C-alpha cells in the first residue's frame, strides 16, 4: 500500500536508479527505494491483485500484456511532446487494447556476430552465404552457426519476405491474422531449408552447440543478442555485431524485447510515478546512471542512444531492433512458438514439404472455432465468447465463462454463468462443480445449448466439460479425458484441477 | 523455471497418461520435452514435445510390468532445452 516504490530485477542496474532516486528527493522530498525482490515478475501479479506492491514495476515488455489484461497496470499520460524523446517504434511496444500501459527504456534484438580474424568483410546477404560457406568447408571452417531449434531465432530470415506472427494495426493484434504460411514466410523458410539440405547447416545446432563452434573459432559468424556478448569476450575470438543480412533485397526481422516501466494502477502516487519516470529517469542523466550500475544496452531514449552508438555494437542492436517486429505481449504467442518450431523441423527433415508445414503451422497459430463436446456442449476460448453471430449460428444459447477478468460480452441475449477462477494450483476449480453441472442440465432440459469458455479453451474450460462427462455419465476421468482430446487436442487441465477431478472421481463413483 | 511434480493420473497396461506441474515454469518456456526408458536398461530413451501450454501427455506402447524411467524437460523460447529436468520411476 504506502504512500515510490520500484520494482526492479537484479541482473540490472538497480543501485544507479537508487541514485536516480536520491537525487529525486533532494528535489522532492518524496523518497523512492528500489527493491529488487528474487521471482520478481511472478510476485508482481500475486501482490498486485490485492495491492501491497510496488508502484512501478520494470520488466520486459511482453509480461506486461499478462498484467493489462488483468487491470494492474495504469493507463499512463505522457505528454505528446515526451513521446517525441523515444524511438517511435518502441511506444507500439507498449499497449494493450489500444491503451498505454508503460514507458519504453530499453531495447534488445538479435544481431549478426561475425570472427574478424576469419571473415573481416561479413556478408550483407543471406545469399551470399552458401557461396562463402563453399569457400570456408575447404579450410575446414563453416559460415554461419546459430540455434535452429527456437523460432525466435530462424524467424527473423523467415520474415524477410513477409511473414509475420499476428497482424497489429490500431494499437491492437488481430489472432486470427498469422503470417505463417503466406508467399514470404514460404520463400524464407525455403531458403533456410536449402542452406540445411545442402549440408551448409545442420539440423540439429541449438544454442550450444552454436556458442561452442563458434567461441572457438569453427565457425565464421552466428547469430545471437547482446546477452551472448560477455561469453565471446572471454574467448579468443576477435568479433564484431552488426547489421543481419537482408534476404531477397529486404531486411532481416528479428523479434524486438523493450524493457519497459509500468505504474501500478491500484496506487496513489501515480502523479508521483510519472514525474519521477518522465523527467527524472529517461533523461540522458538518469539513464547513465543506470547504465554505469550495469549496462543497459541500447535505450529507447534517442538522446542518449545517440551516445551509447559510439559502440558499433549497440549501434546495430538499434539498427537491427528498428528493422524488427515488437515481440507481440498476447498470450497467443506460445501456440505461435511451439508451431512455428513444428514446421521448421519438419520442413528441415524431409518429414514435411515447406508448404504442408507452414500450411499446418498456420492453422495450429490462427484462431479456431469451438468445438462440439455433446449436441449441447461447446468448449472453446475467450476468443470465441466474443463472436455474436458464430455462436448464434450454433445455436449457443447459454455461456459458462471460466475467467476472472472476461467479460460477458452480451448479456440479455445469453444466459451467463460466471465461474471465477484464475488458472493456477491455488484455485478450488471442483467447488464449482455441482454448480455448473446443474447449470448445464438446466439449460439442456429447456432446449438450449452451452458453450464453456476460458482464455486459451485449454485448463480451467476443459476441466469443467471433464467434471460434466464424469457426473453425468458415471464414468472415470481417463475415459472423459479420452473423449474431449479426441474432439479438443490442446485440451490440459493444469496439475491442481487434474487431482482435483480426480477426487470428484472418486465421489461420483461411491 | 522448470517443474517440480511429476505423477501418472491413469494408466492402463501399456501406456501412462502423466502430468507435471507446469504452473511452475515461467513464461519463458514454449515446450517441454518427455522421455521415457525402461529403468537399467541399455537402449536410449525414447522422447518426443508437447506445447508450453500443456500439462499433461500420453505415453504409449510400453512394455507391460516394466520399470520406466520418465523425464520432463522444459524448453526456453531463447536458449531452448533446459537443465534440472524432474523424472520418476514407475511400472507399467
Amino acid at each position: 500500500i504506502e504512500e515510490l516504490v520500484i520494482w526492479i530485477n537484479g541482473d540490472k542496474g538497480y543501485n544507479g536508479l537508487a541514485e536516480v532516486g536520491k537525487k529525486f528527493e533532494k528535489d522532492t522530498g518524496i523518497k523512492v527505494t528500489v527493491e529488487h525482490p528474487d521471482k520478481l515478475e511472478e510476485k508482481f501479479p500475486q501482490v498486485a491483485a490485492t495491492g501491497d506492491g510496488p508502484d512501478i514495476i520494470f520488466w520486459a515488455h511482453d509480461r506486461f500484456g499478462g498484467y493489462a489484461q488483468s487491470g494492474l497496470l495504469a493507463e499512463i499520460t505522457p505528454a505528446a511532446a515526451f513521446q517525441d524523446k523515444l524511438y517511435p517504434f518502441t511506444w507500439d511496444a507498449v499497449r494493450y487494447n489500444g491503451k498505454l500501459i508503460a514507458y519504453p527504456i530499453a531495447v534488445e534484438a538479435l544481431s549478426l556476430i561475425y570472427n574478424k580474424d576469419l571473415l573481416p568483410n561479413p556478408p550483407k546477404t543471406w545469399e551470399e552465404i552458401p557461396a562463402l560457406d563453399k569457400e570456408l568447408k575447404a579450410k575446414g571452417k563453416s559460415a554461419l552457426m546459430f540455434n535452429l531449434q527456437e523460432p525466435y531465432f530462424t524467424w527473423p530470415l523467415i520474415a524477410a519476405d513477409g511473414g509475420y506472427a499476428f497482424k497489429y494495426a490500431a494499437g491492437k493484434y488481430d489472432i486470427k491474422d498469422v503470417g505463417v504460411d503466406n508467399a514470404g514466410a514460404k520463400a524464407g523458410l525455403t531458403f533456410l531449408v536449402d542452406l540445411i539440405k545442402n549440408k551448409h547447416m545442420n539440423a540439429d545446432t541449438d544454442y550450444s552447440i552454436a556458442e561452442a563452434a563458434f567461441n572457438k573459432g569453427e565457425t565464421a559468424m552466428t547469430i545471437n543478442g547482446p546477452w551472448a556478448w560477455s561469453n565471446i569476450d572471454t574467448s579468443a575470438v576477435n568479433y564484431g555485431v552488426t547489421v543481419l543480412p537482408t534476404f531477397k533485397g529486404q531486411p532481416s526481422k528479428p523479434f524486438v524485447g523493450v524493457l519497459s516501466a509500468g505504474i501500478n494502477a491500484a496506487s496513489p502516487n501515480k502523479e508521483l510515478a510519472k514525474e519521477f519516470l518522465e523527467n527524472y529517469l529517461l533523461t540522458d542523466e538518469g539513464l547513465e546512471a543506470v547504465n554505469k550500475d550495469k549496462p543497459l544496452g541500447a535505450v529507447a531514449l534517442k538522446s542518449y542512444e545517440e551516445e551509447l552508438a559510439k559502440d558499433p555494437r549497440i549501434a546495430a542492436t538499434m539498427e537491427n531492433a528498428q528493422k524488427g517486429e515488437i515481440m507481440p505481449n498476447i498470450p497467443q504467442m506460445s501456440a505461435f512458438w511451439y508451431a512455428v518450431r513444428t514446421a521448421v523441423i519438419n520442413a528441415a527433415s524431409g518429414r514435411q514439404t515447406v508448404d504442408a508445414a507452414l500450411a499446418a503451422a498456420q492453422t495450429n497459430a490462427a484462431a479456431g472455432g469451438p468445438v462440439e463436446i455433446l449436441p449441447f456442449l461447446y468448449l472453446g476460448s475467450a476468443y470465441h465468447a466474443s463472436r455474436k453471430d458464430m455462436l448464434d449460428a450454433l445455436g449457443i444459447t447459454a455461456l459458462i465463462n471460466v475467467s476472472a477478468n472476461c467479460p460477458n460480452h452480451f448479456e440479455g441475449h445469453y444466459q451467463y454463468k460466471s465461474i471465477p477462477v484464475e488458472d493456477n494450483h491455488k484455485a478450488d476449480i471442483s467447488s464449482w462443480f455441482n454448480e455448473a453441472i446443474d447449470f448445464i442440465d438446466s439449460i439442456k432440459n429447456a432446449g438450449g445449448r452451452v458453450f464453456v469458455h476460458s482464455q486459451a479453451g485449454i485448463s480451467r474450460s476443459a476441466t469443467i466439460c471433464l467434471a460434466y462427462l464424469m457426473r453425468t455419465n458415471r464414468v472415470k476421468l481417463d475415459e472423459a479425458f479420452e473423449f474431449v482430446k479426441q474432439r479438443r487436442s490442446i485440451i490440459s487441465p493444469n496439475f491442481s484441477f487434474m487431482g482435483q477431478l480426480l477426487q470428484f472421481e472418486s465421489q461420483v463413483l461411491a | 523455471s522448470v517443474p517440480t511434480n511429476l505423477e501418472v493420473v491413469a494408466a492402463t497396461p501399456t501406456s501412462l497418461l502423466i502430468s507435471w506441474d507446469a504452473y511452475s515454469s515461467s513464461y519463458y518456456v514454449y515446450y517441454y520435452r518427455i522421455t521415457y526408458g525402461e529403468t537399467g536398461g541399455n537402449s536410449p530413451v525414447q522422447e518426443f514435445t508437447v506445447p508450453g501450454s500443456k500439462s499433461t501427455a500420453t505415453i504409449s506402447g510400453l512394455k507391460p510390468g516394466v520399470d520406466y524411467t520418465i523425464t520432463v524437460y522444459a524448453g526456453h523460447y531463447l536458449y531452448g532445452l533446459l537443465s534440472s529436468p524432474i523424472s520418476i520411476n514407475y511400472r507399467t
